[PDB]
């Protein structure tokens, strides 16, 4: 619930293959930022974390997936 | 990575060389990822028929 | 109201089951429903609006007949009742659709019908966020990535459709997925036939721009420009008149936010140029917003288990784009069909739909066209463009391209010649017509030969076996493809199950009898000559006496299966004019010497006789077929029902039935002559045959009692129901699906009773459907009936959850989605059936989480009089 809904995250596919003197474009006092960040696995991991455990809770199994029999 | 080669060195140019990658290996396949993520070689021993 | 019961604490129940029954009767309660059957089978099943009009009498008997390992193949091999069923009946079991699912996606799109038939699909939701990916996540129960691939919901992804003026497409953004429809309208302004004009989106303020001439001007350029000033595409030389030529072109809000021209200036080397134009606009429309298209994409992507960018494919390639209708839906089924009973990719199911192979390559697929005869580049393309007549013939050669075309089929070119003629019988000459047609059919021909386990030249032997010999892929429709397919399906499959090479089959079936003047055949002629030397026409009866002289003489057979050999053999007439036993005497005692090969021609039709009389033999014992059976299928066949004035033909289906009945034979066993007698006349009845063949008489006689009470192709009379073998064959048929089910006939007239495509248009209604749930589910084993159960709660949950988000639950529940729902009614539903629980355990875990709720304060306002209590 806190976590809401895990984020769209397309990747881009654009690059210029830009030359090294034109790539040292740089800030001083067709995007800005020639490079791209990435996805952010540490925080994306809490919606794979969470949905594989209550995965488990669901199907019953344990905490690293074993199959259990309780009473 | 995965080949049969005379060594570069400069006393193995007469001794054979035989590599492979691990990850051609599959070794990590065997098993489930729920069981761990670390898998870790803990003794190698070599048999040669 | 739960009592504290022993039983509530100590029966084990499925969990899900009770999560359904809280749903159903909070369901029940909304619309006042009488009970859960209503709203099971009225409610949920007309309810298109939701996750899904979920039918659950259609999912109990889909799946009963799913446990059921022949996958309806039980029916196909049993046509009696099989074509008592409309194909689409079984082609709905196999592609999961429901009778409401099918008629949504038969509905076909009107544009000006948009407004009313998303209002007839949604619930009062605005376009607005109906649209949206976060929205659409959540009505349709999909991931985001398999939103991504729902793009390009146009008559294409490359040329697009205009009409009316102009252009109704959809354009994504790429950062916010953010998906809206816009109208490009194109007006002529001046000269519209010299050149046109087509302006297309790719992306937002993204345009793909072509045009093509009509009027050809030497230009030493083409300028293509915006408002006549900003030059748009530019195009070196002068381009073609009916060519098209594009390019990708930038137009922001200030280019097309009003109307505004483009202006097409062929310029010519000379200072003057010839002009046309036209009128522009590109406008975002709340009108287009509907994409009723994906609503019945992504609901056919999910009943048939299909990748949307294969199934765009299957239905482009076989019908008129930028809608879903019967006919594309009767070619996924088909390719369902073909893809579900053959290991086969589902393109290859799609060219036995008879469709083309596909040139076009998409999402990072290379095209069906390259990967069979590019792969193979061969020093250059191979292209299908008409021009390149390579001579497939046996005794002929070519370039790298015959080299492709044999390595794209992987067979001889003799074999290759074959093939061809396979597809057009009358390309007897020196090419390849170069085109997809032919090489989708000769790709056909060869998977024919892969999936049966036929050799290329068996597809003739074959076909001429089967009937369907001279048959030209090249004018064969998809009908008469599926046709010819399903003749094979029964056909080969025959061959596989009897072991028969197709050769050995065509033998059989052949009606040829080569005639020769050799000892093979020759020698027979004397043994039977001498054996009858002191015999004559009008002084002992001939097919009395030559019976045993053939029994001798040729495959070590019995008087009477010879008596039968020659009285086929004088109805089939092995010769060029009528053929018989007595010819064959009277041309042995006239113009005949023993010993010599030569006289008159009837030399050769008494040498055709024998061979004749042999081939049947062959047949009897290939078939193992009883004494007593081969009468009367040779000399009594009127009580077949079948060539009936004659001894049964040569044509495979003739020799399958025989085989069949030979067996029934072969079962009745001690008792074989009795009820064989009795068949030839009418002493058979119900208990008697089932004795012989050791059925339960009851079931033989429901059997009787439905395979003449229902119509039937292979027509049941009630006074030969027993007596006459299309009659017995068919309650046979009616025995044996009823035993495979375990439900006793009328139990398997309620699946019969079931349709789609009904060409009577009786739609079942959803008690029909209810009564084959009942009596098919009856027939499981508990091994089998468990998975049943526990499938079937898992897809009710779903249904019913969707159902009560939508319009049971009540605002003041913030209920969004599953989770939601879980949280306030304090119980799963997305729960696997496996896990078990108790009435008590349910009710004890539902308060403990209400609790935990209270007090951790996720719920809002709890009496803190209440809070604070020591418990």
């Amino acid at each position: 619930h806190l976590l809401g809904d895990k984020p769209y995250l397309p990747l881009s596919t654009t690059w210029s293959d830009p030359r090294l003197d034109r790539a040292a474009d740089i800030t001083t006092q067709t995007l800005t930022d020639l490079f791209l960040p990435q996805i952010n696995e540490v925080m994306m991991n809490y919606w794979q974390t969470l949905a594989q455990r209550v995965y488990n809770l669901r199907h019953n199994l344990s905490i690293d997936g074993q199959p259990l029999y309780l009473p | 990575n995965n080949n049969l080669a005379f060594g570069a060195g400069t006393d193995t140019k007469t001794s054979l060389q035989a590599s492979v990658s691990f990850a051609d290996l599959k070794i990590r396949e065997d098993y489930p990822a729920s069981l761990g993520k670390i898998r870790r070689i803990k003794q190698i021993s070599v048999t040669l028929p | 109201s739960m009592a504290l019961s022993q039983q509530n604490m100590d029966i084990e129940l499925s969990t899900l089951s009770l999560s359904n029954e809280l749903l159903l009767e909070s369901i029940k309660t909304e619309s006042k429903l009488e009970n859960y059957t209503k709203v099971m089978e009225m409610l949920s099943t007309f309810r298109p609006s939701g996750a899904t009009p979920y039918h659950d009498a259609y999912e109990n008997v889909r799946e009963v007949i799913q446990l059921q390992d022949p996958g309806l193949e039980q029916l196909n091999a049993s046509p009696a009742i099989a074509g008592l069923m409309h194909q689409a009946s079984l082609l709905g079991i196999n592609a999961s659709i429901s009778p409401e699912l099918f008629n949504i996606l038969t509905e076909e799109i009107t544009e000006g019908n948009a407004e009313e038939l998303y209002k007839k699909n949604f619930g009062n939701i605005e376009p607005a966020s109906l649209a949206m990916p976060e929205y659409l996540k959540r009505y349709y129960n999909l991931s985001d990535e398999e939103l991504s691939q729902f793009i390009g919901k146009a008559s294409n992804f490359g040329q697009q459709e205009y009409s009316n003026n102009q252009l109704i497409t959809p354009v994504v953004n790429s950062s916010d997925g953010t998906v809206k429809v816009y109208r490009i309208t194109r007006e002529y302004t001046t000269n519209a036939y010299q050149m046109d004009v087509e302006l297309f989106p790719f992306g937002g303020e993204n345009y793909r721009l072509d045009y093509k001439f009509k009027n050809f001007y030497n230009a030493s350029y083409l300028s293509i420009k915006l408002n006549d000033k900003r030059e748009l595409v530019r195009t070196e030389g002068a381009p073609q008149v009916n060519i098209e030529y594009s390019a990708n072109i930038t137009l922001n809000t200030a280019d097309i936010s009003q109307p505004f021209e483009i202006g097409l200036t062929r310029v010519l080397p000379s200072g003057s140029w010839a002009y046309a134009a036209a009128k522009f606009t590109v406008e975002e429309y709340n009108q287009y917003s509907f994409l009723l298209k994906l609503n019945k994409a992504i609901r056919l992507s999910r009943a048939t288990e299909l990748s949307p960018t294969i199934l765009e494919g299957i239905v482009r390639s076989v019908n008129l784009q930028l809608d879903i209708n019967t006919d594309v839906l009767g070619k996924v089924f088909l390719t369902k069909y073909y893809m579900q009973r053959y290991a086969i990719h589902a393109e290859t199911a799609l060219i036995l739909c008879n469709a083309p192979i596909s040139q076009r390559s998409y999402d990072n697929q290379p095209s069906q066209f390259d990967r069979l005869f590019n792969t193979p580049l061969l020093n250059g393309q191979y292209f299908s463009t008409g021009d390149e007549e390579i001579d497939l013939n046996s005794g002929s050669t070519g370039d790298w391209r015959k080299t492709i075309l044999k390595r794209a089929f992987n067979i001889d070119d003799v074999s290759l010649f074959r093939l061809l003629k396979i597809t057009d019988h009358d390309n007897k000459d020196g090419k390849i017509k170069n085109n997809l047609k032919n090489l989708s059919n000769l790709y056909i021909g060869k998977l024919l030969a892969d999936i049966h386990q036929l050799t290329i030249d068996e597809l003739d032997l074959l076909l001429i076996a089967v009937g369907e010999g001279k048959t030209n892929l090249s004018a064969i429709s998809d009908k008469q493809l599926a046709t010819l397919i399903r003749k094979l399906n029964t056909i080969t499959s025959w061959l596989h199950t009897q072991k028969w090479s197709v050769f050995q089959l065509f033998i059989m079936t052949s009606t040829s009898y080569n005639k020769t003047l050799t000892p093979e055949i020759k020698n027979l002629l004397d043994t039977v000559y001498h054996g009858l030397q002191g015999f004559d026409k009008d002084k002992a009866d001939l097919l009395h006496v030559m019976a045993p002289y053939i029994a001798a003489t040729l495959q070590l057979s019995s008087e009477n299966v010879a008596h039968s050999v020659l009285l086929w053999a004088d109805k089939l007439q092995p010769g060029d004019g009528a053929m018989t036993a007595e010819k064959f005497w009277d041309w042995l005692n006239t113009k005949y010497t023993p010993g010599s090969s030569e006289a008159v021609e009837t030399q050769e039709h008494i040498v055709q006789y024998c061979q004749a009389l042999a081939q049947l033999e062959m047949v009897y014992h290939s078939t193992g077929i009883n004494e007593n059976a081969f009468r009367l299928f040779v000399t009594k066949p009127e009580m077949f029902g079948a060539a009936t004035g004659a001894a049964p033909a040569h044509d495979a289906l003739s020799l399958i039935m025989l085989t069949r009945f030979a067996d029934w034979v072969n079962a009745l066993g001690e008792k074989a002559s009795s009820v064989l007698a009795a068949f030839e006349a009418n002493s058979l009845t119900a208990e008697q045959l089932a004795d012989a063949m050791n059925l339960d008489a009851n079931l033989l006689l429901q059997a009787s009692i439905q395979a003449q009470n229902h119509q039937h192709l292979p027509p049941v009379t009630p006074e030969n129901a027993f007596s006459c073998w299309t009659s017995i064959n068919t309650i046979l048929q009616w025995v044996n699906v009823a035993q495979q089910l375990n439900v006793a006939p009328q139990g398997v007239s309620a699946l019969v009773g079931l349709d789609y495509i009904e060409s009577m248009k009786e739609t079942p209604t959803y008690a029909q459907w209810e009564n084959a749930a009942g009596v098919l589910t009856a027939g499981l084993n508990s091994q089998q009936a468990n998975t049943l159960h526990a499938f079937l709660d898992e897809s009710r949950s779903a249904a019913l959850s969707t159902y009560y988000i939508r319009q049971v639950a009540k605002a003041a529940a913030a209920i969004k989605s599953r989770d939601d729902l879980y949280q306030y009614l304090l119980i799963d539903n997305q729960v696997s059936a496996a896990i078990k629980t108790t009435r008590i355990a349910e009710a004890i875990a539902s308060i403990q989480l209400y609790v935990n709720r209270a007090l951790e304060n996720v719920e809002e306002n709890a009496n803190s009089g209440v809070i604070s209590r020591q418990f």
